[PDB]
């Protein structure tokens, strides 16, 4: 993770994939003074591993892009830095029935 | 229904005819005459015979006749291929981003590589695979470059290889939406570089660049002067723009495609091709036309009249420039002229099928022939008009009747249209005997015929025979025909409509599913108009007064099962949008049960028998018992005698069931108890074992209200119980209306004398109010009288402003309205001549019969004040109201306060103030129809594939899941009414229990599973109770998202379950605890959301439905459908009204919170300036401006403006901004000073189009423009009159080489007091100030009070009388002092239930974060939903979506269910984004024919076919266009028959 | 029923081969025949019997 404060210079943004094993996540930490993930209209994001990703699919009998998706660059997708093709969890308070279990692919 | 289909069709193929139709329809044409003299159609001609038989001639082609010919096509040769219009513009990208010389592209051939081999990933199921692609990176020579290659094509064939190995991808390919979504993002990217190049990758020698025209002519410029050099350099080791003939661009393009293969394999297809047929440049070019068969093209005819086609027009004048171009070819065969007319010849052969295709894309008279296009697009042409929307069949329409005399459900059919509406029956041996008769009895008697069809397909009418034929042939209905092809077939008698068939029953705007209702069919005489009940009028929305209704009949009986079960009235009970009932007894009914079941109605013996049988009649099936059992009389000894609430406790008795208990409830009737006198329940309800015991019945028990008599007997005992008991009502108070009447009169109206003296001394304390409020608003005090001449200085004052006079038009109006309620509270109960029963004035509205408290007070007290467009009465000029009155009259009658009543009439000054408040709202009734039209049609078109599934999920047709469960918890809107009404089920165990029964239905669903996990979920929820929902753990998933609650007993939402817990725990009451969950928690599994359910279609309609009663204006917020036409459609990045909800904390006081709101709140340098004294002098141009500023105490206070910051904008910003101001102005003074006089101005006032509305129809009545929108349905509007539909319409600019690239322009050829002794400080500032800007040279600013400042400009000598006030009251306006960015004010509002909030205009979130020690930055609400998109991510934005279109909702009181909002908003960022409805949401969509359903159709359709696109057929919008059988509700499975044998 | 069965319903004729409406015909058949449907560019002209 590499926090800046003004900007990374273009010429220095091709070096973010240089390295293929490896990520480089870069935030402007103007955007890191309030952590979005306590806010009231934001439910409870957890990733899912393949061991329950799979288990997902086959219950509900989906290919990977029939979920709902969330965005590469959602502000909440790179708080948890997902990769794409990571499912999501979300657990958000209905009006109607509580708390209700949904979820969302990274593409 | 006796001719079966076996092969069907599913799926649909686009594609491109190539030029060997010469196989399939060598008939072509040559002669462009179309007939010749003496009416022959001529050989080789547009009318020939083997196209088809025309003009009773037989057919070449077919031997077949006029009739059952179905037409044949025919080609026109064109000698030479001329390119197609619609796929023009998708070669000239491919056209001007090739290289001639390579003849490849001009990128790289390995960056075409790249995208050639993502579109080959994105071609199958895997995306991410196709972003790992970029990730394979390692003056380049050209043994790396195709290396380079070998292993991005070796990561695809295993990437690919892999995926298949698995279900993730199949050799047909996979394609979704999300698929589609990335596949348009690089063809969109691919047609983008390669649009701009220099110079080919491969080769140095780079093509001159092209530039087109109206689509007919291909230019290819001269290379200019400097890039020869590059030809010449690189190479060797006319005029502008000459023309380019259309076989030069196919060669061209013929080897460019033959050379990249590779890359159009993927550019061309969406799905893996399989074929593998090569993408070719002749799909670009015609060769031939084809011709349509004769039977599409026949004349056309008015009246006598038969004119010529429109398709026959454009197609000879091909046909002879095609001739024209052969023969003047023969003309240039022996050797100028004759090549410039040949050249010519080509513009117009191609100008020629231009028009045959396009009508604007060729040149017109005013208005051109009709092209193929042309034909297609709006809510007229084909693809909305005759497949959406065709014409049917078995059809009637009548004026509809009002009816107490039939069912509820059912409609009365006259005999006119029973006569001739006809269904066919099979003849079998269980109804020949009913058949036999309808043969006999012809189709003229009514329970008849009209035809029977044999069992070969033949008819035989029977309307011109007689009783002998007829009988004759009844009698040979049974009789096998002796063929063996048509053994199995038998006979159909088309019987007329009798009693038991149904009926779908249409009015006209069907603007949600109950206004389609199917009744049964009541055959009554002597009639001519169809006949309805008033239980009936609130679904449809009709008012008995000229409204038509559609009926339609239909014709098997997997129709009639459907019309009768899914369709019919009964289930239309509760609406879907809140669950309320829309079915009950209107207005008469209710103010006769206010009579029957009163304390005064007592019936004898012979009356009580009457009553009973004649609402209720064991012969039609009224009664269960077969037998009308009755009650005890209440009264024995001096005469037997029985009361009014017996009578419905007897009809009660007799319709439901013998064997299910009574119904116990307790409610409240509209009628408060002091009404009846002293100590009487009359308002309680009570039911006790079916008994009514208590109270009256009203609109709030047998209306169209909830929780009421009716509304429980549906939910107790059914939809049909329910039904019979507003008939049976329906039939008791109209019989008991017949026997004792119920009238209005004259004394109905009339106040006591007592009561009348009353408002006359209280309308006498009235006369003083008009004055004590303008004198209030004016700040005079101790009573100054109304001709006070300070006063009437004063009153003139708040005239001329209008944010004043609404200040006197709101103190005004609540100081009368205080003498409105005073009057009415003292004399409408207590003050009239008739008392409640007796007065049915008051008894109409206290019933809900009729009318309100409103009505019947200025009937009877006075009118009140007459409120004009939110304010009061207008005032003129002269400060009068009306010639009547004085100018600046204090009094309350000249303001409008109208003292006079109905009953004793209005003076004339207030009789015309009543005609002003009368028209306010009748301005209102135009503005109405076209609001919400097309707003449901676009969500209608997307939500309407989308249904519930079996695994309870909620999604589209193609599959995309959109929702896991419909709504969090699977029920269904109109199932939830008694679900949480715990207590009426406690009463109603008994006759609850033996509805859901739980004895035959424990063995099929699992009881002990899911209540275990709930209770493990319950108490783990217990724990953390307290923690935020960021910090509650997840180990504990829902029951719901585990177990499916239509099998497993228990799982049950966490909403229900601990409304379920605080009933069973607040509540001690032979029943025990066990045995209530495990009903409540049945009752929950039976009421659930069936799959197949169309949610889509619902929550659509239960939008757009209750927004055609929220058309009015203002009783800020953008309000109501333009606030809804930001959210659901347009997707507004930039709504024009936008709001942050800044909660701040507890610990902050009020004190604190209104200083922090001046310290965001914008303040511009206007609002700290009193005046500015602008001493202008000359000898230097010596402008002098000096400042008066407000006191300092006082705009530190308003603003907390230091004064500091004044020297720090003024010295800083301010002059920055003057002296930019004054070198504009003068530089305007020397170069533009005069016009041209003598040349004409463009024109003045008219609009863009069409200078009015309408110049005939734009003053019809609203009489007459009904009886124009009533006889034809004419819902739709053409053009809907919208800024956001033109802003739909402008939007999405051409080209960034456009003739401005980013607006440039020319930035170019620029080059009292008498005061002295400052300081050596205010000295110095000063020299800086005037060495930093251009005129200062003098300087100076209060900086002991705050009060002034003061500087010099001396401008040159030059220079001329220039306006310096106005340039400095611009430039003050202008000029901001203190402005947080994107927000102008904050306020501090009232607070709605605890919550301390503050309201921002405007959205800035980034910067209220800085602000935590006053703000909880934690909670901050906003409603621009594109900002909470970009900063807090997708679900937050979600959760907008739903709390906006809630706030336009509950702001008009109307309730939309939660379930439908929470399904629109889970559509509209299902890609992760915020889309809308509207043609940008609808491009990522799997569905072709519902995108060129839509609008745009010819857009769509070309892209369709670039793509190479299969239609799977599994949207509904697809499936009507192909006639397969939709898929949402009864098609969503499929029947199969049980054979015995092997 | 209402935009099907009783608006238009034609039983049309479709090729298995070309998957085309327009390009089928009931052949004029020979005085001995039934007439059939065949379809038209899936055909092929008698002169082309080449080996």
């Amino acid at each position: 993770i590499f926090v800046y404060q003004n900007n990374i210079t273009p010429s220095a943004m091709k070096l973010v994939p240089s390295i293929p094993p490896a990520t480089i996540e870069t935030f402007n930490e103007a955007a890191l003074v309030v952590n979005i993930t306590h806010h009231e209209l934001v439910p409870k994001h957890i990733r899912l591993s393949s061991d329950e990703k799979r288990e997902l699919l086959k219950r509900y009998r989906l290919k990977e892009s029939q979920l709902p998706r969330i965005q590469r660059a959602d502000p909440v997708a790179l708080y948890l830095g997902l990769k794409r093709g990571e499912v999501v969890k979300i657990i958000r308070k209905s009006e109607t029935s509580g708390r209700y279990a949904s979820y969302r692919i990274c593409m | 229904i006796s001719k079966p289909v076996g092969s069907e069709i599913t799926s649909v193929d686009f594609g491109i005819l190539t030029a060997k139709i010469r196989n399939l329809s060598a008939k072509q044409i040559t002669n462009p005459t179309v007939l010749d003299n003496l009416g022959h159609p001529v050989s080789g001609g547009l009318y020939d015979l083997a196209l088809g038989a025309f003009l009773r001639n037989l057919c070449s082609t077919c031997g077949l006749d006029e009739k059952f010919c179905p037409g044949h096509q025919g080609h026109i040769e064109l000698p030479v291929p001329c390119y197609n219009p619609l796929f023009f513009n998708q070669l000239y990208i491919y056209l001007r981003a090739s290289c001639l010389f390579c003849h490849h592209f001009r990128l790289k051939s390995v960056e075409v590589h790249r995208y050639a081999c993502k579109l080959r990933l994105l071609q199958y199921g895997l995306i991410d695979e196709s972003y790992k692609l970029d990730e394979i990176t390692l003056d380049i020579s050209s043994t790396l470059l195709n290396e380079l290659k070998s292993k991005r094509s070796e990561y695809v064939d295993m990437a690919i290889a892999k995926a298949l190995s698995d279900g993730r991808t199949t050799e047909r390919g996979s394609f979704t939406a999300t698929v589609n979504d990335e596949r348009k993002k690089l063809v969109h990217e691919f047609h983008k570089k390669l649009l701009s190049r220099g110079k080919c990758d491969n080769c140095g020698m780079f093509s001159p660049k092209f530039r087109k025209d109206g689509f007919t002519k291909i230019f290819e410029t001269a290379l200019n002067e400097k890039q020869i050099t590059n030809n010449r350099v690189k190479g060797f080791i006319k005029t502008g723009s000459t023309y380019i003939l259309s076989t030069e661009v196919k060669n061209i393009l013929d080897t460019v495609f033959r050379k990249e293969q590779c890359v159009l394999q993927y550019v061309f297809h969406s799905r893996p091709n399989l074929s593998r047929k090569l993408v070719k440049a002749d799909s670009f070019f015609m060769d031939v036309l084809v011709v349509p068969p004769t039977r599409f093209r026949l004349p056309s005819k008015l009246g006598e009249e038969v004119h010529e086609n429109s398709q026959n027009q454009l197609l000879s004048k091909v046909l002879t420039t095609s001739l024209l171009i052969r023969d003047l070819n023969d003309d240039l065969s022996k050797l100028r002229v004759i090549f410039s007319r040949l050249m010519n010849a080509f513009v117009t052969i191609q100008n020629d099928v231009n028009a045959f295709i396009d009508s604007t894309k060729a040149q017109s008279g005013k208005v051109p022939i009709p092209g193929v296009k042309q034909a297609l697009e709006k809510k007229e042409g084909l693809f909305r008009k005759h497949m959406m929307g065709k014409r049917v069949n078995y059809a009637a329409r009548s004026v509809i009747s009002p009816d107490p005399n039939i069912e509820t459900n059912e409609i009365g059919v006259p005999p006119v249209f029973a006569v001739k509406l006809t269904y066919p029956e099979p003849v079998t041996a269980y109804n020949i005997a009913e058949l036999r008769q309808a043969v006999i009895n012809g189709p003229d008697k009514w329970p008849g015929a009209t035809q029977i069809q044999n069992e070969d397909g033949s008819l035989v009418s029977l309307i011109g025979m007689s009783v002998e034929q007829r009988k004759a042939l009844a009698n040979q209905l049974l009789t096998p025909s002796s063929n063996v092809s048509t053994h199995t077939l038998n006979k159909k008698v088309y019987r007329h409509i009798k009693n038991r068939d149904v009926v779908l029953m249409n009015r006209q705007p069907t603007l949600h599913k109950a206004s389609m209702m199917g009744h049964k069919v009541r055959v009554l005489p002597n009639e001519k108009t169809l006949r309805l009940h008033y239980a009936n009028t609130g679904a449809y929305n009709a008012d008995f007064d000229g409204d038509e209704m559609n009926m339609h009949f239909p014709q098997n009986e997997n129709a009639r099962a459907e019309a009768l079960n899914l369709a019919n009235t009964d289930s239309q009970y509760l609406t879907p949008t809140s669950g309320s009932p829309v079915r009950g007894l209107i207005q008469d009914h209710i103010s006769a049960g206010v009579w029957l079941t009163s304390k005064d109605s007592f019936f004898t013996r012979e009356q009580y028998q009457q009553y009973i049988y004649g609402c209720i009649r064991p012969e039609d099936g009224h009664t269960t018992r077969s037998k009308i059992v009755t009650l005890p009389p209440t009264i024995f000894k001096p005469y037997p005698l029985w009361t009014g609430k017996q009578i419905i406790t007897t009809v009660l008795l007799n319709v439901t069931p013998p064997d299910m208990p009574g119904i116990n409830l307790i409610s409240k009737n509209k009628i408060k108890n002091e009404y009846w006198g002293k100590g009487s329940l009359e308002n309680e309800v009570l039911f006790k074992d079916g008994a009514l015991l208590c109270g009256i019945l009203d609109k709030s028990q047998y209306g169209a209200s909830k929780y009421g008599i009716v509304h429980s007997l549906h939910e107790v005992y059914g939809p049909e119980v329910a039904a019979k008991v507003l008939s049976v009502l329906g039939r008791l108070f109209t019989n008991y209306i017949t026997a004792t009447a119920f009238t209005c009169g004259m004394d109905d109206l009339r106040l006591t004398a007592e009561g009348n003296k009353w408002r006359t001394d209280i309308l006498k304390t009235s006369v003083d109010t008009g004055r004590e409020a303008a004198a209030e608003v004016t700040n005079l005090d101790k009573d100054t009288p109304a001709d006070d001449p300070e006063l009437l200085k004063r009153l003139q004052e708040i005239l001329r402003d209008n944010n004043k006079s609404g200040i006197l038009d709101a103190v005004t109006s609540s100081k009368v309205n205080a003498i409105t309620s005073q009057v009415v509270s003292k004399c409408v109960p207590d003050g009239t001549m008739k008392k409640f029963p007796c007065n049915s004035m008051q008894a109409m509205a206290l019933s809900g019969a009729k009318g309100s408290n409103v009505n019947v007070s200025q009937i009877m007290c006075l009118l009140g004040q007459q409120a004009l467009e939110g304010r009061r009465v207008p005032v003129m000029v002269s400060g009068k109201t009306l010639p009547s009155f004085k100018p600046y009259e204090t009094d309350a009658m000249a303001g409008g306060y109208v003292k006079g009543r109905f009953y004793s009439g209005i003076k004339p000054q207030e009789y015309y103030f009543h005609c002003m408040a009368g028209r306010e709202g009748l301005i209102d009734t135009a503005v109405k129809t076209s609001r919400s039209g097309y707003l449901q049609r676009c969500l209608t078109k997307q939500l309407e594939g989308v249904h519930v599934s079996y695994d309870n999920s909620i999604r589209d047709a193609d599959g995309t899941l959109v929702q896991f469960m419909y709504g969090g918890d699977a029920i269904d809107i109109t199932k939830e009414s008694h679900m949480t009404q715990f207590e009426f089920c406690l009463d109603n165990y008994y006759a609850l229990l033996k509805k859901y029964n739980p004895s035959a239905l424990i063995e099929h669903l699992d009881v002990e599973s899911a209540l275990k996990y709930s209770k493990k979920t319950l108490k783990y929820r217990k724990k953390h109770s307290k923690e935020p929902h960021y910090k509650q753990s997840v180990k504990y998933d829902p029951v719901l998202a585990k177990y499916n609650p239509a099998k497993y007993l228990g799982s049950v939402s966490e909403n229900f379950q601990d409304k379920l817990e605080s009933f069973l725990d607040k509540n001690s009451k032979g029943v025990n605890e066990k045995k209530f969950r495990a009903l409540m928690q049945l009752k929950y599994m039976r009421s659930l959301i069936n799959p197949g359910e169309a949610v889509g279609i619902i929550a659509s309609q239960s939008v757009g439905e209750p927004s055609t009663q929220m058309t009015l204006n203002t009783f800020n917020v953008t309000l109501g459908i333009p606030r809804l036409r930001e959210i659901v459609m347009t997707a507004s990045a930039a709504i024009k009204t936008p709001q942050m909800t800044l909660p701040i904390w507890n610990d902050v006081s009020d004190e604190q919170a209104d200083t922090f709101c001046k310290s965001i709140s914008k303040v511009l340098l206007s609002e700290v300036i009193d005046k500015v004294i602008v001493t202008e002098t000359t000898g230097a141009r010596s402008y002098v401006i000096h400042m008066r500023f407000f006191d300092n105490n006082e705009y530190s206070e308003e603003y907390d403006v230091s004064k500091e910051e004044l020297q720090n904008v003024i010295s800083n910003q301010f002059i920055h901004l003057l002296e930019a101001a004054i070198v504009k102005e003068i530089k305007k003074q020397k170069r533009t000073t005069g016009p041209d006089i003598g040349v004409a101005v463009p024109r003045l006032q008219t609009d863009v189009a069409n200078s009015s509305s309408n110049s005939k129809r734009l003053e019809e009545d609203n009489d007459e423009e009904q009886s124009h929108k009533k006889t034809k349905q004419a819902v739709s509007y053409d053009e809907p009159d919208e800024d956001e539909i033109e802003t739909m319409r402008e939007a999405e600019k051409s080209s960034d080489e456009e003739g401005i690239d980013s607006d440039k322009e020319s930035d170019s050829d620029s080059e009292v007091e008498a005061n002295n002794n400052m300081n050596k400080v205010q000295r110095d500032r000063q020299s800086a100030i005037i060495s930093h800007h251009r005129f200062i040279t003098k300087y100076n600013f209060d900086d002991e009070s705050g009060k002034w400042c003061e500087f010099k400009l001396e401008l040159a000598a030059d220079t001329e009388k220039l306006l310096m006030v106005n340039i400095v009251e611009e430039i003050c306006r202008k000029s901001i002092i203190r402005q947080i960015p994107h927000i102008d004010r904050c306020v501090h509002p009232e607070p709605e239930n605890g919550k301390r909030v503050l309201v921002t205009e405007g959205v800035n979130f980034q910067a209220m974060w800085d602000q935590e020690a006053f703000i909880d930055v934690d909670g901050i609400t906003s409603n621009d939903v594109a900002a909470v998109l970009k900063t807090y991510g997708v679900e937050a934005a979600r959760n907008t979506i739903v709390n906006e279109i809630n706030n336009v909702f509950s702001r008009y009181a109307i309730s939309v269910s939660f379930r439908h909002l929470d399904l629109i908003a889970d559509m509209m960022t299902r890609q992760g984004t915020y889309l809308a409805f509207n043609r940008q949401g609808m491009e990522t969509s799997t569905s072709s024919f519902m995108k060129m359903s839509y609008e745009t159709t010819c857009q769509f359709l070309t892209k369709a076919v670039l793509d190479n696109e299969r239609e799977q057929l599994d949207s509904p919008s697809a499936r009507i266009v192909v006639g397969k059988l939709n898929n949402v509700g009864t098609g969503s499975f499929d029947v199969l028959a049980k054979v015995p044998n092997a | 029923d209402r935009l099907l069965n009783s608006s238009d319903y034609t039983q049309a004729s479709v090729c298995r081969e070309c998957g085309s409406i327009l390009t089928t015909q009931q052949s004029v058949p020979r005085i001995g025949s039934i007439s059939t449907v065949c379809c038209r560019r899936c055909s092929m002209r008698f002169e082309d019997a080449k080996k």
